[PDB]
């Protein structure tokens, strides 16, 4: 199936003294593999997956250089943004950036991304063609003109279509034992009574990877969404994911209801019944 | 401009008395990133709690996992207590082994 490499960056200004708090994380698919935190003593890019530990001191030197450079860019940007929006020095503000690349099943380039938010709202993003920008307001349009004059899109396109994909392929090979392994959901159903007229059936999916999954309920073979509740997919903490979906049914009619589970690790969807 | 956290409280593995497990509090959907998250045992703050590295979703909202080792028993009640600029009062979500 398809794969991705993504980097996420968050800087939070600290009004009365010093530089912003800066946190960077990198993921392959749904697996975090590196971090940098400005508050940590190492002041290095740090490993967060066993398969990146392979990489030599030259890798760690280069990633540390690059991530610290990103931290300075965000420091300057928080300054620029505060000025453009005519904000005071009193409040803390946030810049976020995400970039990376998707490949298909053949590990060929599919899509690249580079986008940027201020205080949690869209500010500027590279369009899908990697040649132009989406600016949300006039501050961002000034940024757009700047980045056009400095051929920024061109530099980013080369990384996203080339270098990014090359690193992703390396990591998928190096970490194959886990990154290329699918862990199908471990499923079961629970039953609880609210009253003696109404019951809740809960379809559970546990211990799965990657995180993408679909859980759906049917009544007599027809999709049912009313009287259902689907929780957000959540991390188990061991690298796998969890989800559940519930339906409220008339007591004694539980046999009418089926839960259907779709996941990359299941050759055919699973059907559960009480 | 400010988005309140969603909270789920749950174990890492299926909940069985006597066996070392892990209690999680997953907080998501919130902005800004500053947040206070405590895990409680019988209403009292657990001291040795770790969390994940700050990341965010496609809509720019943040998510964190807070977690601690624990050995469930029949009597012990566990919960997560969350404060955030969006909340006037800390919010408490009990652990329910069935959710
Ligand atoms: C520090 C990392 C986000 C840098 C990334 N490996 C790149 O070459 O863009
Ligand atoms: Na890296």
């Amino acid at each position: 199936g398809s794969h991705s490499m993504r980097y996420f960056f968050t800087s939070v200004s600290r009004p009365g003294r010093g530089e912003p708090r800066f946190i960077a994380v990198g993921y392959v698919d749904d697996t975090q593999f590196v971090r940098f935190d400005s508050d940590a003593a190492s002041q290095r890019m740090e490993p967060r997956a066993p398969w990146i530990e392979q990489e030599g001191p030259e890798y760690w030197d280069g990633e540390t250089r690059k991530v610290k450079a990103h931290s300075q860019t965000h420091r300057v940007d928080l300054g620029t943004l505060r000025g453009c929006y005519n904000q005071s020095e009193a409040g803390s503000h946030t810049v976020q950036r995400m970039y990376g690349c998707d490949v298909g099943s053949d590990w060929r380039f599919l899509r690249g991304y580079h986008q940027y938010a201020y205080d949690g709202k869209d500010y500027i993003a590279l369009k899908e063609d990697l040649r132009s920008w989406t600016a949300a307001d006039m501050c961002a349009q000034t940024t757009k003109h700047k980045w056009e004059a400095a051929h920024v899109a061109e530099q980013l396109r080369a990384y996203l279509e080339g270098t990014c994909v090359e690193w992703l392929r390396r990591y998928l090979e190096n970490g194959k034992e886990t990154l290329q392994r699918t862990d199908a959901p471990k499923t079961h159903m629970t039953h609880h009574a609210v009253s003696d007229h109404e019951a809740t059936l809960r379809c559970w999916a546990l211990s799965f990877y990657p995180a993408e999954i679909t859980l759906t309920w049917q009544r007599d073979g027809e999709d049912q969404t009313q009287d259902t509740e689907l929780v957000e997919t959540r991390p188990a903490g061991d690298g796998t994911f969890q989800k559940w979906v519930a339906v409220v049914v008339p007591s004694g009619q539980e046999q009418r209801y089926t839960c259907h589970v779709q996941h990359e690790g299941l050759p055919k969807p699973l059907t559960l019944r009480w | 401009i400010q988005r309140t956290p969603k909270i789920q409280v749950y174990s890492r593995h299926p909940a069985e008395n006597g066996k070392s497990n892990f209690l999680n509090c997953y907080v998501s959907g919130f902005h800004p990133s500053d947040i206070e998250v405590d895990l409680l045992k019988n209403g009292e703050r657990i001291e040795k709690v770790e969390h994940s590295d700050l990341s965010f979703s496609k809509d720019w909202s943040f998510y964190l996992l807070y977690y601690t080792e624990f050995t469930p028993t029949e009597k012990d009640e566990y919960a997560c207590r969350v404060n955030h600029v969006t909340l006037s009062q800390p919010k408490i979500v009990k652990w329910d082994r069935d959710m």
